[PDB]
């Protein structure tokens, strides 16, 4: 379609080619909707390829895709209105992620990426992520904010919310944690997991469809390799590690007391506890002000 | 414990709440320290609270003293 | 019964003294049941109208306000409501500075896992307690610890082991307001505010580090702002220049189950 | 009104006299 | 756990003017300056620019530098204790006629532009702002002791006095005092213009320092001293 | 015995047969927070939320004998020392409680200081000149002694509840009324007596 | 012993005037001004903010004129905006009015070198480092940069290494003229500073670290 109708042919073909980089977003994100776990490898042939075609038709028609993408996020706003959970699909979490392909995240102001980032934040925090796949939905949405602040490295509050909880989830209350809101108390992992068998944290989009131990251990694995990331990156330079790190400091204590086999949340108590002890966390001082002439 | 109770903006005019409500209205152009107390006691705003006192219904209701003057019988030397 | 209280049925009442109790009850009230953690929220409204109205006392108020204010109350969609009663309660001019550097202090360290929405309360309203209150200003900022390029050697030293000693004296868990040592803790909290990653949120952070001109900020501007309305503040914007693209490149948008966008998700 | 108002304001308050060797105006 | 100021706000010092005398202050006398006017159009008499003008006059060219008071002014204005309010200038003309320059006026940094404010200056006797707020330079009434501080301290730059520091000088002077310098704009001449006035005369290098040079070398010491900065 | 009521940023003194208003001051810009004589009961000594502390003669508005700014915060209490009359004790948001001397009116004559809150009450003890009690929103009351270099209290009292007013009823009994209660200090055992609760809301004056 | 681009082991105190607005323009070459010639750099397309060279005079004056270059410790260099590197011979003596030295600028420029019958002022090749000292640290002025004390500064640096300062003698312009060669830029009062000034300021305090006096 694109051969067949290049700028050069004929006039008007520029706007036919922009609708059409508008009408291939929407295919993307259709086939996605699409269920495909026959033919996982062919629908990756032609996922990542459209993908591709797309990247070429957003450099010559941004505006094009632009305007479809708002619409888009103003689409899915309508529909968790009134569906919550049940509106948001894997498209949607496929649309966010060709946004950061074709957008610049790493910018204060956006058109696309931060009205994208807000709709983030508030699944992170409105969804109950009170069942399994919910959860899982979250663990996906966690990894794109992240890849969105790789480079700029802002604080999102949300993201803080999200781990307290989930990691809460998994654990139930242990009657010292009443600060932090659970949705749901039927979650708790069993006490006879190993968590020494290699479990693949890697989340696939067709399986949250489908959603046990074995998954809800792998869905927990891949939110606390998230969790280090930001520990890692985003919050070690933010002023307040102590304050932000303290309550996951110690629902990771809780991990490690009640398993002690489970070694992640010991790498990242060492980990958190190597930071705490080289940052100086010195009273702040901010209105020092240069003198007026 | 609990216990609950400097400019304002007057027909296009700044006015410091620290003065008097009669000489702050002063300030403003064509109003007199007679005019001004004429106002004030048409308003039934008590002339010892500084300007800065005034609620929010007193000023409405100078505002309209000085927009509607001969509807409410102001004399003519006065306009 | 508790949201129309203070103004479709106390108004109708000859004596609404007698809801005291059944006030008083609501806003003491104590469950296992998380749904009705918010019923005292609702019932100070109600409650408050009756102090007003006849001279009647709460005992032990402030304390029982400092308990109130928990991460749900950030959450609650009745947060707007609660803080406009808030500010009429801290615009008290017989409160210690430890008791608002307590409040300050504990809602900025709620802050941290609080909504933009939220955040857009909390700032305006630290900022009006701190301006209403100067000696709060300490916690802002601490003289002692800036360097100054005159200072001795030996100045510069004792400024070091001050460095070395330091320790954060606030406590999240002691109940009342008056013992909790914020007032010699630092608002370290409020300096994360300033990256947040919405820029009229961070903006607004940013004025902490900026001079106190301004007298006050008026709360109702601030108040009532949802997840919906700021999305929609947005969407109003026209695109007049098209938005910036990336120039990295990726092979894979997801990884496997050479460079990929998301590690971790697979298809 | 808005909060982007209030950005505006602050952003610009910032950015907000001859300074250096700045010469007076020319005329 | 001494408490904090109220307002923190940055608060622009005061401009210090003849009338306020209590205050600690700097004060630098240009004694004897080269400034007079004369019709070709007025024009601020130079040692280069009119030499046979000056012939006729029967005045020697060599004490007819205008420029050595304007960059005198220049370094003076422009030094930080100027920007902290705590310096003052005053210009005694060679003929006997004392200029007040008003800490907050911008003198113009090219020289022509300079001699068409004293020729304005010296014929108006004052010169207003642009936004007709102050009056930036105001001719004043001799002798130079009455406008100065109630408690001042008196200093001459002399190469034959010894050399002292300026920053030794101005820690050991007392607080409510004030520091006065008499810079000699000269290009050369006896250093007893102001003896009459002064109570001692002090070297500030061993060797000869130019008057622009002088004065921002005994001004850095005040801000070194008083912590200007 | 004409008695002088703080209102607004006015004082006005009433006489006591007449029980009408004699005088009024209203030069003050801002709320005015005190109007305590001297022993004398020819000066008055005021305070202003600005912080200047003024001094007029009383029955006499027109003229200002004296006017000190005490600090840049508000100043609430301000109370002529009963024993001597050159001194003013001068109480403020910026918790030090400055020591004014009407001669020296450029620098206190003392500066306690030690109070981690709001001072509000200044108190003089009968016979002790020296002593000067204050008591802060702490709930700590700070005895002070002037004699010594000062600016640190010899000792202090634990109130618990935020120090509204402290009086001193006899030259070695203070009673202390804070929070919902008024209790009995004696300095020589440093203890409190007694202790009345009776109230239901917190004691002002 | 007069200071020379070719001897780099001795300790001294360098200047660099950057962004020097010094032009020669022909209707015969004078040097271009600010207000002299308005209409002249107007067609020349140069905006006339930047064509002062009475601020690089200045400088020169109070740099030359400092009790520190009467001691021998101290060699100017001028960095034109153009791209003209200029040496200045530490016992020239410029001329105090600025038209005689517009005057004597044109010949530099133009016969690239001053004799008197040692070269007063040379025009010599870029870059400035090969003329720098083999150790040497390198400075700028910047406002925005933390503010530091020169005397305490010169104290704690090495003493057989040398002290370069580049100096913007720009009325106006991002600070990044010397950011090339520099390894870091310091602020020296808190105040906005002159050219002339804050170069005095530095002078006066390597006086003090070096008991110059």
């Amino acid at each position: 379609i694109i051969k067949a109708y290049q700028p050069k042919l004929a006039e008007g073909n520029k706007e036919k080619l922009g609708k059409f980089t508008a009408v291939l977003l929407r295919h993307i994100i259709f086939l996605s909707n699409q269920n495909y776990l026959k033919n996982v490898q062919s629908f990756k042939r032609t996922q990542n390829a459209l993908i591709s075609i797309l990247k070429s038709l957003s450099e010559k028609y941004n505006r094009e895709l632009s305007e479809e993408c708002r619409d888009y996020i103003n689409e899915m706003q309508a529909r968790y209105k009134k569906n919550h959970f049940d509106a948001l699909s894997n498209g949607d979490l496929v649309f966010f992620s060709i946004i950061g392909i074709l957008f610049s995240t790493s910018d204060q102001y956006h058109l696309v990426i931060t009205p994208a980032l807000i709709l983030m934040s508030q699944f992170l925090e409105q969804i109950k992520f009170n069942s399994l796949k919910r959860i899982a939905f979250g663990a996906v949405l966690v990894r794109i904010v992240s890849q969105y602040q790789r480079i700029s490295k802002r604080y999102i509050p949300e993201v803080v919310y999200f781990f307290q909880k989930i990691l809460l989830t998994f654990i139930v209350k242990p009657l010292d944690f009443e600060n932090i809101r659970l949705d749901s108390y039927e979650l708790g992992l069993p006490l006879d997991v190993d968590f020494t068998k290699k479990r693949s944290t890697i989340i696939p989009l067709h399986t949250l469809s489908t959603m046990p131990v074995d998954q809800c251990v792998s869905v927990l694995l891949n939110v606390m390799e998230s969790l280090d990331a930001t520990i890692s990156t985003v919050w070690k330079s933010l002023p307040a590690f102590n304050e932000i790190i303290l309550p996951i400091q110690q629902l990771l204590s809780a991990y490690t007391s009640k398993y002690s086999d489970f070694e992640k949340p010991r790498n990242i108590l060492n980990k958190v506890e190597k930071l705490t002890k080289f940052t100086e966390h010195i009273p702040l001082a901010l209105q020092n002000h240069k003198p007026v002439s | 414990s609990l216990v609950v109770q400097h400019i304002l903006r007057l027909l296009n005019t700044n006015v410091d709440g620290n003065i008097k409500i009669v000489y702050a209205l002063t300030t403003i152009k064509g109003v007199g320290r007679r005019y001004s107390n004429l106002v004030c006691k048409k308003a039934d705003v008590d002339l010892h609270k500084r300007a800065g006192e005034l609620t929010q219904e007193e000023l409405e209701r100078i505002v309209q003293i000085m927009q509607n003057p001969t509807h409410y019988k102001i004399p003519a030397w006065f306009l | 019964i508790l949201l129309i209280l203070h103004k479709r049925i106390i108004p109708h009442f000859h004596t609404p003294t007698k809801l005291m109790d059944f006030l008083t009850d609501s806003y003491n009230l104590q469950s296992s049941n998380k749904n009705a953690g918010v019923v005292p929220i609702l019932a100070l409204n109600g409650l408050f109208e009756l102090m007003k109205r006849f001279n009647l006392e709460y005992p032990n108020f402030y304390m029982k306000l400092y308990q109130i204010i928990n991460p749900d109350l950030m959450h609650v969609k009745y947060r707007a409501r609660f803080f406009r009663l808030m500010d009429v309660f801290l615009s008290s001019t017989h409160l210690s500075a430890h008791l608002v550097a307590s409040f300050i202090k504990k809602l900025a360290r709620l802050t941290l896992e609080s909504p933009p929405s939220a955040i857009v309360t909390v700032i305006p309203f630290i900022y009006n307690l701190i301006r209403k209150h100067p000696n709060c200003m300490i916690m802002l900022h601490n003289p002692a610890f800036i360097s100054n390029p005159f200072q001795t050697p030996d100045q510069v030293a004792n400024l070091k082991t001050l460095k070395e000693n330091y320790v954060d004296p606030f406590d999240v868990h002691e109940s009342d307001p008056e013992l909790t040592h914020a007032l010699d803790s630092s608002l370290w909290e409020l300096a994360s505010l300033m990256e947040h990653y919405h820029p009229n949120v961070a903006t607004l952070a940013k004025i902490f580090a900026q001079p106190f001109k301004k007298l006050s900020y008026n709360m109702e501007d601030f108040l009532d702002w949802n997840y919906d309305s700021l999305l929609n503040a947005e969407s109003s914007r026209k695109l007049k220049t098209l938005p910036t693209l990336e120039f990295e490149a990726f092979t894979n948008v997801f990884d496997n189950e050479g460079n990929v966008y998301l590690p971790g998700v697979a298809w | 009104r808005t909060l982007r108002f209030y950005t505006s304001k602050i952003d610009q308050q910032e950015n907000k006299r001859f300074k250096g060797d700045d010469d007076i105006p020319y005329k | 756990q001494k408490a904090l100021p109220a307002s923190l706000v940055p608060q622009a010092p005061p401009v210090l003017t003849s009338k306020d005398k209590i205050t600690k202050r700097m004060i630098v006398v240009l004694a004897m300056a080269s400034l007079e006017t004369h019709k070709i159009k007025y024009v601020l008499l130079n040692c280069d620019d009119h030499q046979g003008l000056l012939k006729k006059m029967g005045r020697d060219i060599s004490e007819a530098r205008p420029d050595i008071t304007h960059q005198c002014l220049l370094t003076l204005l422009d030094s930080p204790i100027n920007k902290a309010g705590k310096l003052q200038v005053y210009i005694q003309t060679s003929r006997g006629i004392l200029i007040e320059v008003n800490p907050t006026v911008r003198i113009p940094r090219t020289f022509k532009r300079f001699s068409g404010l004293m020729v304005q200056l010296l014929h108006k006797l004052s010169i207003r702002s642009v936004n007709s707020e102050e009056k930036l330079l105001k001719v004043i009434k001799n002798p130079i002791t009455d406008h100065l501080p109630t408690k001042c301290r008196k200093v001459t730059l002399s190469f034959d006095a010894p050399v002292i520091r300026v920053q030794d000088y101005i820690e050991k002077l007392d607080d409510d005092e004030s520091i006065c310098v008499f810079v000699g704009a000269m290009a050369r001449g006896k250093d007893n213009f102001a003896d009459e006035y002064v109570d001692e005369k002090v070297g500030l290098s061993n060797y000869p320092l130019s008057a622009s040079v002088a004065c921002s070398k005994f001004c850095h010491g005040a801000e070194d001293a008083w912590n200007i900065l | 015995h004409d008695f002088a009521v703080t209102s607004s940023t006015r004082v006005q003194i009433f006489s006591s047969r007449t029980r009408q208003v004699i005088k009024t001051f209203s030069r003050f810009k801002d709320v005015v927070y005190s109007a305590s004589f001297r022993s004398d009961g020819k000066l008055l000594c005021a305070g202003d939320a600005t912080g200047l502390v003024s001094v007029y003669d009383s029955y006499n508005p027109r003229t200002i004998l004296l006017s000190i700014n005490a600090s840049t915060h508000p100043t609430h209490v301000t109370k002529f020392h009963t024993q001597d009359n050159k001194i003013l004790a001068t109480a403020s948001d910026d918790r030090v409680t400055r020591l004014w001397d009407i001669s020296n009116a450029y620098e206190p004559q003392l500066e306690l200081t030690g109070a981690t809150d709001y001072v509000r009450t200044l108190s003089f003890i009968p016979a002790a000149p020296h002593l000067v009690a204050t008591g802060s929103y702490d709930g700590l009351i700070r005895l002070y002694d002037t004699r010594s270099s000062g600016s640190t209290p010899i000792y202090s009292l634990n109130h618990d509840q935020p120090v509204e007013n402290v009086i001193a009823v006899s030259p070695t009994q203070i009673v202390s009324c804070g929070g919902n209660n008024f209790k009995v200090w004696d300095l020589t055992s440093n203890k409190k007596l007694y202790e009345r609760g009776n109230f239901n809301k917190a004691v002002t004056c």
